[PDB]
């Protein structure tokens, strides 16, 4: 039958991906960066504590100005806060209250957000807050959106694809068909013309945003990947997952460098970022810490204890300068 | 002691609370006192589209009550002019070719019957059952509904809520006292009746099957029997609360008056028969019928009292042999013989006689013996003072055989009415109390019982609602909602110098008034608004937002539980923590229970199917 | 189940197979070159004085 060989030339086809990646395993990461000198201890410290969410935090991003940063909570809220005063900007009651996400915008006009009403908002900040656009078009929950600029964002469903909108016309431009699963984050490349998704089926994908195609898929995470991120210099990336392990994976070589594990970690990863050099790798976990890796030798650098429920999401600024912890014990924490 | 409103943010938990249950249409809302009173005050006033609908209306029922034809004639021809005519010039007549035609047809026919524009009654409500009631619905004037609803809902009656007065009979197991509900003021009729007393003589059922016999007959209001409006009971006693009928009884009257002439019986008779009519449309046997059952009022009109030994025969027909002898049918004393209401037609010539003669018509020689007046039940020789037409109406009311009796040959009451001894008498002025009454009335121990004994009175608590709302109609229904409106229009014109709602433009389930628990050995009770939705409970004070929240994630269990023998409810959270809370009303915690054990479940089952909320080892 | 769907699976796999790899030895050298050259303009890696830092006062 067709089927038949179609399904044993997709065999044949995953061999052959197989064996030119182990045609390029000459080395592995840890070999190459055995000696440059340790980064030491990472000691950080609580700058800011942020006060005013009700229920469990789920997520926070970034303003480019590496100061004022939105979080969505289980409060049915989103709050944009002044991290250096720690004053509320801002503070949106959502139609619905079952948000799982936010983003905000490289321009600092809008915010997104989104959850299992199965709609990614697009809320104005220029005087009232009130929603501007209401993207319909996913079948699942919305797990993750970010701007590309003011008229377009890539969102990440549990409807296993991902989309780019048109926010002027509300339009799903393009759709990124792929993943089994529930896709859990996204991250977008520096150069905004791909972007890497992680999802429940132990896999993460790269795409191309014009093209509207995936290029590349990497499998190794024995569970959900829960968060991805970006490597500041777009040639790689790191994944979060319930396995308890962090992985990165480079884009080029087309297969795993690192993995960010520990016998003492049994619970999974939240999110994931890195600071300015890419140097470190932080990761949000559920035993209520937040555990910064050195990510060019994969040892355990520092711990952020601070929360005392899980540790739901994270991020670095743009200028490398603090991280902020988001839990679910409804408090968002800047650690520098 | 006055009837408090209840704010109108109540209109969240009883309009979901009336919705489940149905009771948010035309038909249901609109056949009530209070309901049509409301929604007419808001056709007339707030909406120019419905005014001519209940005009239109109120005056067809003002027609029906007109007393002769020579007025009907001159309003048929009004309402016809300004409501049909008028309307037709206009090209605006919202009604069909049918009951236009059919009003038309009577009028220059001058046949005008009381029921001549009822096919536009349906057509009126088929008008109003669609938007004008979903406005309605969208009005304040259905708040107000909400807040009148809820008070019914949430009536809980106890001797403090009367003031009771002097004795106004006395019987085997229990006194009747006159008393005035301090609610309304509306003078009332307590039967107070004890339990001791009860057990004592076993008589348990019996208590039980009068209020069940009240609730057969106290709707409609009917004028000649005394019926219903509240029953309640304490550890001690049961409760009725009938109609006042201060006049004393027939049995009394006739010990003092002496025998009543042939006149004089047949107004008794005349509205004792519109009273057996009642109770035989509804499936009511009286059996008990009897001067000392028959109420005079104030004015002499007359009432049949005291449903103990009534029974519903929609089912199956009695077979026992109950009553007081001398009024029963051959039929009753026969155990084992299945009746009717053939009893009451029956009882009801044993008493007519012995209105006219003094002593019922078997019991002879003033015996004191009964089983020689039930003998001459299974003759019945009348005197010869008795005119032609009264001798031949006991004749058939006092029929040995059923086949026979005048009242039960088919047509029921009506056989008794066509008799010619009734031939002077209008039945619509017997039913309006238009005749003049003939009489004016001038002005054990060592037995206990509980647990076991109390729940064969689980069940007797009731409030008849037609009852409590014509009640309230004709007393405070006014006079509330203008201290009312003017009480809420003060908060909303003093609120804007305070300051928008927290539940508009989100997806709020419910919100309301509740008392949560502090410390209990302090009786601390916050009385906090809060706000329901699919994933948590907020609540706030006045002033502030919700500082506070309890998501369904951490409530396990939604349970009912008694505080000072308050109906509350205990949230179990999975943190091992407890969380109490109290509502104003009954409605308000049967809702708020619901509500919170379908949150707590969808809320819970969606969560486990999102892998970034749910919990994880 | 549908032979539509097996085809775009093999071209897609057809995709991710013919792409130009490098040696791994190469990938991890780029990604340290990258961590030295911007280490100094890392806050989290060179502690800036108190001056400098927006959260420290
Ligand atoms: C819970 O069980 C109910 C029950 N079952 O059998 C019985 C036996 N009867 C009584 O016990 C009882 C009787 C009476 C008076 N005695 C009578 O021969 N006929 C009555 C009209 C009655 C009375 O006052 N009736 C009413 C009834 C309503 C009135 N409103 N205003 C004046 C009123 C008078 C008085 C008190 C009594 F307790 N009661």
């Amino acid at each position: 039958s067709e089927l038949d060989q179609l399904r044993q030339e997709a065999e044949q086809l995953k061999n052959q991906i197989r064996d030119a990646r182990k045609a390029c395993a000459d080395a592995t990461l840890s070999q190459i960066t055995n000696n440059i000198d340790p980064v030491g201890r990472i000691q950080m410290r609580t700058r800011r504590t942020l006060r005013g969410h009700l229920a469990k935090i789920y997520a926070m991003h970034w303003g480019t100005d590496s100061r004022l940063l939105v979080s969505a909570s289980q409060d049915g809220k989103l709050i944009i806060w002044d991290s250096y005063t720690t004053n509320k900007v801002h503070a949106i009651p959502l139609r619905s209250s079952w948000v799982m996400t936010c983003a905000y915008a490289p321009s600092g006009n809008y915010v997104a957000c989104g959850g299992l009403d199965n709609i990614c908002s697009i809320y104005n900040l220029k005087g009232n807050v009130r929603v501007s656009r209401e993207l319909a078009g996913h079948t699942g929950y919305l797990s993750c959106c970010r701007f590309l600029d003011d008229n377009q964002i890539v969102t990440s469903s549990g409807d296993t694809t991902c989309a780019l909108w048109d926010i002027e016309t509300g339009q799903q431009t393009t759709t990124f068909t792929g993943h089994t699963g529930d896709v859990m984050s996204l991250s977008l490349a520096p150069d905004t013309r791909l972007f890497v998704s992680g999802a429940c089926d132990a896999s993460a994908k790269l795409w191309d945003v014009r093209e509207g195609m995936c290029r590349q898929t990497f499998t190794g995470h024995e569970s959900d990947i829960n968060a991805i991120c970006f490597f500041p210099n777009g040639n790689a990336f790191a994944t979060g997952s319930d396995d308890a392990t962090c992985r990165l994976f480079d884009l080029r070589a087309d297969q795993e460098l690192m993995t960010y594990s520990h016998d003492n970690i049994i619970c999974g990863i939240t999110s994931v970022s890195f600071s300015k050099s890419g140097r470190l790798l932080l990761a949000g976990y559920d035993d209520f810490n937040c555990n910064v890796w050195d990510a060019l030798k994969a040892d355990r650098a520092g711990v952020l204890a601070g929360h005392d429920n899980r540790v739901s999401c994270l991020g670095v600024t743009d200028d490398g300068m603090a991280v902020a912890t988001g839990s679910w014990d409804s408090f968002l924490k800047i650690w520098n | 002691k006055k009837i408090l409103l209840p704010e109108p943010s109540i209109r969240s938990v009883m309009q979901k609370y009336l919705e489940d249950r149905g009771e948010v249409t035309f038909e249901k809302i609109f056949s009530q006192k209070l309901g049509y009173l409301l929604f007419r005050d808001f056709c007339l006033n707030h909406l120019e589209e419905a005014r001519p609908l209940v005009e239109f209306y109120e005056e067809i029922k003002k027609y029906e009550k007109l007393e002769t034809e020579e007025e009907r004639v001159a309003r048929s021809r009004e309402i016809f002019d300004s409501y049909i005519m008028k309307e037709l010039l206009a090209c605006s007549h919202p009604f069909s070719k049918s009951a236009t035609e059919h009003v038309q047809g009577h009028l220059g026919k001058k046949q005008v019957p009381p029921d001549l524009f009822q096919p536009y009654i349906e057509e009126i409500c088929q008008n109003l059952r669609g938007d004008v009631f979903q406005k309605f619905i969208e009005s304040d004037k259905f708040t107000r509904f909400c807040q009148w609803k809820n008070v019914e809902l949430n009536i809980h009656l106890t001797m403090n809520d009367f003031s009771v007065h002097r004795i106004i009979g006395r019987g085997g197991f229990g006194e009747v006292y006159g008393c005035r509900k301090a609610d309304t003021g509306k003078m009332y009729a307590m039967k107070c009746l004890d339990k001791k007393r009860i057990k004592m003589k076993q008589g348990e059922t019996l208590a039980l099957n009068e209020r069940i016999m009240l609730s057969l007959v106290s709707t409609g209001d009917c004028p000649f029997i005394v019926c219903m409006s509240y029953a309640f009971h304490t550890p001690d006693k049961l409760s009725f609360i009938l109609d006042l009928m201060n006049g004393g009884d027939l049995h009394y009257h006739l010990s003092q008056h002496g025998v009543f002439s042939e006149a004089d019986m047949r107004f008794y008779a005349a509205e004792i028969i519109l009273g057996l009519e009642h109770m035989h449309n509804r499936f009511v046997v009286y059996r008990d019928l009897k001067p000392a059952n028959i109420l005079l009022d104030e004015h002499g009109h007359v009432r049949i009292s005291d449903l103990g030994l009534a029974c519903d025969f929609s089912k199956k027909k009695p077979h026992a042999s109950v009553g007081t002898h001398g009024y029963m049918a051959p039929e009753v004393l026969q155990k084992g013989v299945a009746y009717d209401s053939s009893a009451d037609w029956f009882s009801l010539g044993c008493m007519l006689f012995k209105l006219l003669r003094g002593h019922s018509p078997f019991r002879q020689h003033k015996t004191k013996d009964k089983h020689e007046i039930d003998r001459m039940t299974l003759a019945v020789e009348l005197p010869d003072s008795f005119s032609p037409e009264l001798r031949s109406l006991l004749e058939g009311l006092l029929q040995r055989d059923v086949n026979r009796r005048l009242g039960c040959l088919g047509r029921g009451a009506q056989e008794v009415k066509e008799s010619p001894f009734f031939r002077s008498l209008d039945w619509q002025m017997v039913f309006l109390q238009k005749y003049p009454p003939p009489l004016i009335p001038p002005r054990t121990k060592g037995i206990k019982l509980l647990d076991s004994d109390q729940e064969l009175y689980r069940n007797f608590p009731l409030t008849i609602s037609e009852r409590w709302q014509q009640e309230v109609a004709e007393t405070v229904f006014d006079t509330i909602n203008a201290e009312t409106d003017r009480l809420e229009a003060r908060k909303k014109a003093k609120n804007k110098q305070l300051g928008e709602d927290y539940a508009l433009g989100k997806d709020c389930i419910m919100h309301g008034y509740m008392s949560k628990m502090g410390n209990p050995f302090l009786t601390q009770w916050q009385r906090r608004y809060f706000y329901l939705f699919p994933n948590r409970l907020e609540w706030r004070g006045e002033g502030e937002a919700p500082q506070s929240l309890l998501t369904m994630e951490e409530i396990q269990s939604v349970e009912e539980t008694q505080i000072k023998e308050r109906k509350c409810l205990l949230l179990k959270i999975r943190g091992g923590k407890q969380f109490i809370l109290q509502c104003d009303s009954d409605p308000e915690l049967v809702q708020w229970k619901k509500e919170l054990r379908d949150a707590y479940r969808e809320a819970q089952q969606l969560v486990q199917r999102v892998p970034k909320m749910k919990n994880k080892p | 189940a549908s032979i539509a769907q097996a085809r775009k699976l093999v071209e897609q796999l057809k995709m991710e197979a013919n792409i130009d790899r490098i040696k791994v030895s190469k990938a991890a050298a780029d990604l340290m070159a990258y961590c030295e050259a911007h280490a100094k303009e890392d806050p989290l890696l060179t502690p800036v004085p108190a001056s400098e830092n927006p959260f420290r006062e």
